[PDB]
């Protein structure tokens, strides 16, 4: 028959609905991201676009504010829940005490809300994760992550999904400390990971860059189309 | 008074095969005017209107809250809205607060969806339905409304004499009395077409 | 259950005997044991300890690199009308395992065998491909398996 | 009471939602609908599993249910199971008109109903909705829009759909028909006729078993044209002459 | 196969296993009996002795719920004190809204609706207490009611619960009961109380006795050992 | 999980079919035959009530329980949970009657009841209604006959039948009854399809024929039942 | 058929049948009682009995006759524990109709409001179905007497003469042939046939003090029952 | 044979509480030390990949100004208890005009030690090391997920709680100075870490009455490292 | 084995094992002996520790002025009832301005633990409380169990292998009624010294002692407070 427990957890040393939800994380859509002194870049792929449908309905990136960007990996069902949830959270935050708390209030909101979401009975843990994108005040970058256990953590590189997207974060470690001094090569890293990650279709790839305090806009197939051509040229300069 | 705060007068007069309803365009606090382009009577359904006299809040509140329950009845049953169904729909809305009721003088005059036969009714602010076989008048001064129309309205009135009778009735009342004024809109609807004319009134 | 066996626990006790055989007392040489199945919930925490405690394998679903290397290598011995290009094959159907890519090619030269060797009908080929295309396109969503 | 709970809400060990995977098996069966891009209008068609001719068909729109005078939704699933969501979203669309006085856009209309279906999946152990229905309408911003609902609580909205079982031969044909929009509203409906005639189980394109409702953008009434089945037969025979004309090539 | 799990479910033999387990649950407890004479009602309780165990006159199953009513209980003792407070609170509601003595018939009926209700739900559990209710009044008289964990409300002139000896109620018909004045009755019951329940099972034991009736003017209290002293006086010389 | 307040017991089969709701259809199939016909002026209902013993008098218990003066109705299969929704429909039909001031049509009874009946099936811990309701009456000058099911799905049939061998009586009502006929001719074929599965004895208490007139529903006494059917049909 | 834990709760079955509810069939067998209802022209007569295993049995307390209203009484079967909880509910809605409505009570449809509460008992998530069987008489204006026997499935049932229970199946077999044919019914005719219908079952025919014959006839509409006096006279009148 | 997990099993005791103890195996360990001069505590962040940022995860948090604390096992589990305990000590300084010192914090957490239940929810498996300075001077207290507060002067948690304390109980003789225990802890630290000690690996918790607060500082964390 | 799953099931012998499994938690507690004389009462407990440096866990703790108590078993449910124990104390001290006799006081605790032992999913409370308090009639020694049955006695012993203390008690506990506080405390620890393994102490700080009287307010005695009690005694034989 079927013998299993739920919560919590098991004497074997690992939880049930938590680390198993990590399988629903790693199976999520492949997405990457980086941080920078001015322009922060992100990416998403593995959306399985058939070219026959509308791209705006499958968009994986929303924005609570122009300062802070939302990037998540997982099913799009619970997405709008959190979208409705978190936007009202950052709204009521905008309401009283106009100057917002910096980066430690919002990253602990979804994290702690998801922790107590595994706490009370009649609450099924989410099998999705998220990584906050944006820029801290005074020109600093900000990025964090959400964990099924509710632990907030800051990464130097965003690598999730398949093993092909983990190479995109591997290439960032090859730029060492100085690189990049131009925003051209930093965008080209996404155009280079476009071939490596997923099916290399040049379609599901989407990115947005936020320079300093300027609100980012979705890349139109002109800039990113020009930076896609230099991505193959820059790889040829190393030969 | 409460009804004399914003003022206003709603005069609905039934004709032979048609029905006419009129309301002044003046919107102001006490004796101080604000704007003359404010709309009081709102369209409800098809070939049916409603007059409202009282606090401009309950004018906008009820008409919007009525529009809420308006469609919900029509979306469940594709048949029309009937003047009887919409009549008690306001009465149930005005009865939601027994000791807190909204202050308005709703006047519902609309054609039967089945036949050209017109229908007129007027409800109290507490939701009391009332119907007349001639006309329904609601406004600040009841002396000029009941005095004139009883010596004016006739059992059989064509749209030609129906509009011209209430026309001079509003001309003689505004140019003499004080409260109302600043333009009067008149909605005269029949089975074939909907006619809307705006009467001339003093600007002072 | 089959005939008079069990059911329920007696199918389990013959699998527990499958352990005691394989456990096992007392065998030294090989007899190299290799077990396989579609999904294993079967082996008890006790059964995996003697074996296989070292190496058990999992192969993920193939990607565009594996599927192209699956079909081109499968067809290295025998192709259909030669001319086969694998760029549009993996691009058209997205996605499914390299199992059925031989099946659609099985019926490719099979339907052309009505002409007894070689021919391709553009209206018929895409119509015959519609049968397998819809076969995978009936169960397309899961999900969003993710 | 832990053994009596079948863990509906809780997931499956395989990573899939155990209750939702068995839910969408009913969506692949039962309801059948379609959608396509069309200029200055939008069309909807469905085939009934009640198509047995002993019915009165006095319901007028049945599988076509019209939520508002300006909006209709083609339903696939259990009738009364969907009827709970109909009046709900109808009130959500009506409460929007109350605090606004402006038609409810299609974007937030779908995300509002999908969360209602999601709430029962995430907690309560309640039976999730096995109803997947389409969406049509128009807004002053993005214009014509098409959407789909999923039992897991996700919006399946795209510019095309395959629901729920048949239409197979037309499905791959729709990808060859992917040329975006046209009208001549009768031409786009002609393309829908070859879908119903060729891919039907008994074929013959039975007129009483199917109903076509079209929304025509009009300022500001947005007239929805509901065909009376008197002009469907001439619309059926319209493309049957074109389908007989299409086979004149080969 | 699990039909005894939910107390809200029946059984393949068409009865309640939760009650069948509750009936014998009271039998394992020490014996507590009761009897009623014409002008009074008599209660009794046996107190077992294993090692010491503790101070005499402790945790006696004899309780006093009301002026004219009393409790002779058996089974699990903590479940009895809970029913003692419920019967006390019910007696408080009657003396408040009305202000006179609660009739024994409906007082047992209120508890009958309670004990029955807990057996219906699987959430709560049935009661392992089978007690005795009896009372006397000038306008009512002596009645005695036997309540069982199944929730059946009824009464006889006498009943016996607790241990299975049951021979202590046999000699009562050999003696004058309804004819006697309830005074000598106290010492007339205790004769075989000592004889039967042999010392092989339990080496030592102790006996409690309580009475309510006309001699106390409707009041209920445990009869003291020093007064009238003839309780255990005649009990020691009647063993033969 | 959560309370124990009776969360939904209804799950989905591997094919997606309902579990305990389809089992309620077996009670409808294992119930008693009930038939109804929508033709022309009004709707006619023919039910079946037979006493299991000679000590039962049908003059007390009535199968037909009209919801409104103009609205009749019958049922099939299983009583205990039937009277719950009946009286519930009596309280529910008042909101439409008080607020909208109108003899509520049968179509609105279908929309409101089947929605609550579907919500009742969605709620667990309770057995779904095993009662298939035939809703009829007269509204807007054109009557209606609507059939519900334990799952809540509502249909519309000219001549419908339920109970044992309902598929066989449905074909007879498809052939013998067609287009529309007068209420007198509707009572005829309504008893003939009821005499199909009926025993060899038909009296005033064996069958009861309700009829919905354009003037509103009128329940016929067993007198008129023995007068028209004696000599059944 | 059964699958999973359905045996351990109260719900339907994979075949749509019931187990718990059908185990309430023999829930009356543990009581081992019988009640038969016979109604005449102007009269209605109920016949019941009781078992006296011990001489300590009190006739008043173990009396199975329950009186709901002065005009309308009742009787029960099966285990008496579940019956008493339904007694007050039959008294409750009674006083509700006496208060609010102010007349002779729903002599016809009262079984619907009682079975509704009886169905709530069955419809509850986890609770005891309360397999006690309710039986009522009735009095109406120029309708003659009424007889109603309700079962704890949640439905209303009543007719001229009805007997349901353990041995009541053979009792109705005689009543079918005894009533018709064609016959009338007088006062003593219904009392005499109360034994003869049971005479087809068991009828040990012993001292009447144990058997209780309920009777209601319209002279003074108030329901009532004599004590031991002429019931024995009606027992010797039927046997000549 | 899993009944309710709260139901007092055949052995018997709670299931989930017995399970939550094993939840310490999936997370790092710490080492507590107490001395008359001050209380010093050490931990290891268990960095899996260089992508981990050191200041992101901290295993030592200060509940009250003079009262430090250390978590165990998961992070967000203690975070609900950590942050809410800071509200406790602050309201105590509102009513009594004095902050909770080392004691009233314990009973505050001891009352809520097990709040869990199914009906009327899930207990956390995080062990807590309560440091601070009360009127009696520097003190360090310990509690377990089972809920029973027992006073432990110098306590270690984690999967190393077995081994690290074994040698630690021997060296706690009162004749040892605070400075001797500081370098005695890093001896056990370098043995329990697989990765070479670096600025991002470990942190220190030191609280004293005179030097404060402190808490802990930056760049003084790296001085004890190179001394390994 | 399918009928043993739930709590509501009574055993084939008619016993609920859940209370018996809660009795195991009381036995695993430290050995403690409460006792009273006809004049003054003395209760003695034992302190335990998981590690050497860990301070010995206290058991005997003061609640009411004239009522001392020990504790054993679950500490969680004990501290819960502990806050409830302070409540009823100050209740009668406020409204009635008088303390609560231990007789009717514990009757509330037995009823407080009755609900969790009944409803499904609720758990009993393992409790080792040994209550010693003074009403107008003198001292009383009760006991506490998850079955919620308190027994009035002169003395009782609970905890690990504490039955050995009763064997020393049954003869001595009858003769301990006439002894004054001084020798009673040292005779008290003489009962618990065979409850510990005879090959080791039995130190000063691992044992809990308290004394309460009619005119004497209960004071906790531990660590150096036990030194006058342990001095001037004879060691156990071999």
């Amino acid at each position: 028959s079927y013998d299993r427990a739920i919560t919590v957890f098991s004497p074997d040393g690992h939880l049930f609905q938590v680390e198993y939800a990590q399988e629903a994380v790693k199976k999520g859509s492949t997405a990457v991201g980086v941080r920078g002194r001015d322009i922060v870049v992100l990416g998403v792929e593995k959306k399985s676009v058939a070219k026959l449908q509308d791209e705006r309905t499958v968009r994986k990136i929303c924005a609570l504010d122009d300062n802070v960007c939302m990037a998540f990996a997982g099913l799009t069902a619970d997405a709008r829940i959190v979208i409705n949830r978190a936007r009202v959270e950052c709204q009521s935050h905008r309401l009283t005490v106009e100057d917002p708390v910096t980066v430690e209030y919002i990253t602990r909101y979804i994290a702690s809300l998801k922790q107590r979401y595994t706490q009370s009975n009649g609450r099924r843990p989410f099998g999705i994760s998220a990584l906050i994108v944006g820029f801290d005040f005074d020109g600093t970058p900000r990025l964090y992550q959400t964990d099924p256990s509710g632990t907030y953590h800051a990464w130097k590189a965003n690598a999730i999904g398949r093993g092909a997207k983990s190479v995109r974060e591997f290439l960032e470690k090859n730029y060492t400390d100085e690189a990049i001094e131009t925003d051209d090569l930093t965008i080209k890293l996404v155009i280079k990971a476009l071939l490596e990650v997923v099916q290399s279709g040049g379609k599901n790839i989407e990115l947005a860059v936020m320079r300093r305090d300027q609100s980012l806009k979705i890349l139109n197939p002109e800039e990113i189309e020009k930076y896609v051509a230099e991505i193959e040229k820059e790889k040829e300069e190393n030969e | 008074s409460i009804m004399s705060y914003n003022g206003g007068a709603v005069m609905a007069m039934k004709g032979k095969n048609c029905v006419a309803i009129a309301a002044d365009r003046r919107f102001g606090i006490q004796a101080q005017m604000v704007t003359t382009d404010f709309q009081k009577i709102f369209p409800m359904g098809d070939r049916l209107y409603i007059g409202l006299a009282g606090l401009a809040t309950d004018v906008q509140t009820v008409a919007q809250r009525l529009k809420f329950r308006l469609n919900l009845y029509e979306l469940k049953e594709g048949r029309q809205i009937k003047p009887y169904t919409l009549m008690s729909m306001v009465a149930n809305l005005l009865y939601e607060k027994r000791f807190g009721p909204y202050y308005t003088e709703p006047v519902i005059a609309g054609l039967d969806p089945k036949t050209f036969k017109p229908f007129i009714c007027s409800l109290d602010l507490i939701g009391c339905p009332m119907v007349t076989d001639d006309f329904v008048v609601s406004g600040t001064c009841a002396e000029q409304m009941y005095g004139m129309c009883e010596s004016l309205w006739e059992p059989n009135m064509d749209p030609d004499h129906l509009f011209e009778t209430i026309s001079q009735a509003m001309l003689n009342a505004v140019d003499r009395d004080a409260v109302s004024g600043m333009g009067v809109i008149v909605h005269i609807i029949e089975k074939d077409k909907i006619t809307t004319r705006t009467l001339k009134a003093r600007m002072d | 259950y089959d005939s008079n066996s069990g059911g329920e626990r007696e199918i389990q006790r013959t699998m527990l005997e499958l352990l005691n055989q394989l456990d096992g007392f007392d065998s030294r040489g090989d007899v190299k044991v290799i077990m396989a199945t579609n999904r294993i919930e079967t082996l008890d925490p006790a059964l995996i300890r003697p074996g296989r405690i070292d190496r058990k394998i999992e192969f993920p679903l193939p990607d565009e690199k594996t599927k192209k290397r699956i079909f081109q290598i499968h067809t290295s011995r025998m192709t259909l009308a030669d001319d086969v290009t694998l760029d549009d094959l993996i691009m058209a159907k997205d996605d499914l395992s390299g199992a059925d890519i031989k099946a659609i090619c099985t019926e490719a030269g099979l339907m052309a065998l009505r002409e007894r060797r070689m021919k391709v009908t553009n209206e018929d080929f895409k119509k015959s491909k519609e049968n397998v295309l819809y076969k995978k396109q009936e169960g397309t969503p899961e999900g969003l398996y993710l | 009471s832990r053994r009596y709970d079948s863990r509906t809400t809780i997931f499956s060990p395989e990573g899939r939602l155990y209750q939702v995977e068995y839910a969408m098996e009913a969506i692949g069966h039962a309801g059948t609908c379609l959608g396509i891009l069309a200029n200055d209008g939008v069309l909807l068609a469905a085939e009934r599993r009640n198509i047995h001719k002993l019915l009165d068909e006095v319901f007028f729109s049945e599988k076509i249910y019209k939520l508002n005078e300006d909006m209709a939704c083609s339903v696939a699933g259990i009738t009364s199971d969907a009827n709970v969501l109909t009046n709900e979203l109808r009130l959500i669309a009506q409460r929007y008109l109350l605090q606004y006085q402006e038609p409810i856009p299609c974007e937030q209309l779908v995300t509002a109903l999908c969360d209602i279906k999601q709430a029962y999946t995430q907690f309560g152990g309640k039976r999730p909705f096995g109803v997947s229905l389409l969406y049509i309408g128009w807004d002053k911003h993005y214009g014509f829009q098409l959407y789909q609902s999923d039992p897991s609580g996700n919006y399946g909205g795209w510019k095309a759909t395959c629901i729920g079982n048949n239409s197979a031969a037309a499905v791959s044909m729709l990808k060859q028909d992917y040329k975006e929009g046209e009208m001549t509203l009768k031409s786009a409906l002609a393309l829908a006729i070859k879908v119903l005639n060729k891919t039907m189980d008994v074929s013959k394109l039975s007129a009483e078993k199917v109903e076509i409702a079209t929304l025509t953008r009009e300022n500001g009434k947005t007239v929805i044209r509901v065909l009376k089945q008197k002009e469907v037969e001439q619309l059926i025979k319209k493309h049957e002459e074109e389908e007989a004309k299409a086979e004149r090539e080969k | 196969t699990g039909y005894d799990l939910s107390a809200s479910t029946f059984s393949p033999d068409g009865r309640v296993f939760q009650v069948e387990y509750a009936m014998k649950a009271v039998e394992n407890s020490s014996t507590a009996i009761g009897i009623r004479c014409k002008d009074g009602v008599v209660f009794g309780v046996e107190k077992l002795v294993l090692s010491k165990l503790y101070e005499e006159g402790s945790n006696k199953r004899l309780f006093n719920v009301d002026r004219h009513v009393g409790m002779a209980v058996a089974g699990l003792l903590a479940d009895a004190r809970s029913l003692a407070d419920i019967a006390r609170e019910e007696a408080s509601n009657f003396r408040s809204n009305f202000g006179y003595n609660i009739p024994l018939k409906h007082l047992a009926d209120r508890v009958a609706m309670y004990v029955h209700a807990y057996t219906l739900y699987s959430a709560v559990r049935p009661f392992g207490c089978s007690f005795m209710l009896g009372s006397y009044s000038v306008n009512d008289g002596a009645q005695l009611y036997m309540i069982d964990p199944s929730g059946v409300s009824y009464g006889y002139w006498g009943c016996a619960i607790g241990k299975a000896r049951q021979a202590a109620k046999t000699e009562i018909e050999k003696l004058q009961m309804k004819e006697m004045t309830c005074r000598d009755i106290v010492k007339e019951v205790a004769k075989i109380i000592y004889i039967v329940h042999d010392e092989v099972k339990d080496k030592a034991f102790e006996l409690e006795l309580s009475w309510v009736g006309e001699l106390t003017n409707g009041r209920h209290e445990i009869v003291p050992k020093d007064i009238r002293e003839e309780a255990e006086k005649y009990a020691k010389e009647s063993l033969k | 999980a959560e309370r124990g307040y009776s969360f939904s017991l209804t799950t989905f089969s591997p094919s997606g079919k309902l579990v305990q709701i389809e089992y309620a259809l077996a009670a409808v199939a294992g119930g008693a035959p009930s038939v109804g016909i929508k033709a022309a002026n009004g709707v006619v209902l023919a039910t079946e009530k037979k006493q299991k013993s000679i000590l039962y008098d049908e003059r007390s218990v009535h199968k037909v329980e009209p919801i409104t003066k103009h609205i009749g109705l019958v049922y099939s299969g299983m009583g205990p949970d039937y009277r719950v929704l009946v009286h519930r429909a009596r309280k529910l039909a008042q909101q439409y009657y008080l607020v909208y001031q109108e003899p509520i049509p049968t179509a609105q009874l279908v929309q409101r009841v089947a929605s609550v009946m579907q919500e009742y099936t969605q709620s667990g811990g309770v057995r779904p209604f095993g009662v298939s309701l035939l809703i009829c009456g007269w509204n807007e000058g054109r009557p209606y006959l609507f059939q519900s099911d334990p799952s809540g799905a509502y249909f519309a049939w000219k001549a419908t039948a339920m109970g044992k061998n309902y598929v066989n009586g449905k074909t007879f009502l498809e052939k013998r009854y067609n287009e529309d006929l007068e209420l007198e001719d509707a009572i005829h074929t309504a008893i003939l399809t009821l005499k199909e599965s009926f025993e060899g004895q038909m009296t005033e208490d064996n069958i009861e024929v309700g009829i919905c007139n354009e003037a509103g529903f009128r329940r016929l006494t067993p007198t008129e039942v023995k007068d028209y059917l004696a000599a059944i049909a | 058929s059964s699958a999973g834990f359905d045996r351990h709760i109260t719900i339907f079955s994979p075949e749509g049948r019931l187990y718990q509810v059908e185990y309430a069939f023999k829930a009356i067998n543990q009581g081992g009682l019988t009640s038969v209802a016979v109604r005449g022209k102007d009269c209605a007569v109920i016949v019941t009995q009781k078992k006296v295993p011990d001489k300590l049995l009190d006739s008043s307390t173990v009396t199975h006759l329950f009186k709901i209203t002065e005009n309308i009484g009742c009787v029960m079967t099966g285990m008496t524990a579940d019956s008493r909880s339904q007694v007050q509910r039959a008294r409750y809605e009674a006083a509700n109709w006496k208060y609010k409505y102010g007349y002779e009570i729903p002599v016809d449809m009262l079984c619907k409001r009682i079975a509704d509460i009886s169905q709530v008992y069955t419809q509850n998530a986890e609770m005891r179905p309360l397999g006690c069987c309710m039986i009522l008489i009735g009095i109406d204006e120029e309708q003659g007497p009424q007889v109603y026997k309700c079962d704890p499935a949640g439905y209303y049932c009543g007719f001229k003469a009805t007997a349901a229970g353990v041995k009541q199946t053979e009792s109705t077999s005689f009543l079918e042939k005894k009533v018709k044919k064609k016959f009338d019914w007088t006062f003593e005719q219904t009392v005499e046939t109360a034994i003869t219908c049971l005479s087809t079952v068991l009828s040990i025919d012993f001292k009447p003090s144990e058997i209780e014959v309920g009777v209601v006839t319209v002279e003074n509409p108030k329901f009532r029952i004599l004590t031991e006096a002429e019931i024995d006279a009606h027992l010797v009148a039927l046997a000549e | 044979y899993d009944r309710g997990v709260n139901t007092f099993s055949p052995e018997g005791r709670l299931f989930q509480v017995e399970y939550a103890i094993e939840a310490i195996k999936l997370g790092s360990t710490a080492i507590g030390i107490q001395t008359s001069e001050g209380v010093c505590l050490a931990v290891e962040k268990r960095i899996t990949s260089p992508l981990m940022e050191p200041s992101s995860i901290e295993k030592i948090v200060e509940i009250d100004a003079h009262i430090g604390c250390a978590m165990s096992g998961l992070i967000a589990d203690a975070k609900t208890l950590i942050d809410k305990a800071r509200v406790e000590t602050q309201n105590h300084w509102f009513t009594y005009n004095e902050t909770m010192t080392v004691e009233s914090v314990t009973q505050a957490v001891s009352n809520l030690a097990l709040q869990f239940g199914e009906e009327d929810s899930r207990p956390f498996g995080v062990a807590l090391l309560f440091g601070g300075v009360d009127e009696k001077g520097p003190q360090l207290f310990h509690m377990d997920p089972s809920g029973t507060f027992v006073q432990c002067d110098a306590r270690a948690i984690g999967s190393a709680s077995e081994g690290a304390q074994s040698s630690l109980q021997e060296v706690y003789h009162k004749s040892m100075t605070l400075k001797e225990a500081i370098k005695s802890s890093l001896i056990i630290l370098k043995q329990v870490m697989e990765e070479k000690l670096n600025a991002t690996n470990i942190e220190l918790a030191t609280v004293q009455p005179g030097q404060n607060f402190h808490m802990f500082t930056k760049e003084e964390l790296e001085e004890v490292i190179k001394d390994i | 084995n399918q009928y043993d799953n739930d709590v509501t099931v009574w055993s084939p012998q008619g016993r609920i094992h859940q209370i018996e499994y809660a009795m195991e938690a009381v036995k695993q507690g430290s050995a403690t002996v409460g006792l009273k004389s006809k004049t003054h009462a003395v209760l003695v407990a034992l302190k335990r520790a998981q590690s050497e440096l860990a301070a010995h866990q206290k058991k005997i703790l003061h609640v009411d002025n004239h009522i001392g108590i020990s504790i054993a078993g679950l500490t969680a449910d004990a501290r819960l009832l502990c806050n409830f124990m302070r409540q009823e104390c100050l209740d009668s001290r406020f409204v009635f301005d008088r303390p609560l006799p231990v007789s009717r006081l514990v009757s509330l605790i037995g009823s407080k633990t009755q609900i969790p032992t009944q409803r499904y999913g609720r758990r009993p409370y393992g409790v080792g409380l040994l209550i010693a308090g003074y009403d107008d009639m003198g001292p009383h020694i009760f006991q506490t169990c998850p079955s919620a049955n308190y027994f009035d006695c002169r003395a009782m012993s609970i905890g690990a292998r504490s039955q050995s203390a009763r064997t020393y008690l049954e003869r001595h506990m009858s003769e301990f009624m006439e002894c004054n506080l001084n020798e009673l405390v040292k005779h008290g620890l003489r009962a618990l010294r065979e409850t510990l393994p005879a090959e080791q102490d039995l130190t000063t700080k691992n044992v809990s002692i308290g004394i309460v009287g009619k005119d004497l307010e209960f004071t906790i005695y531990d660590d150096d407070d036990v030194s006058p009690f342990l001095e001037g005694l004879e060691e156990r034989p071999q």
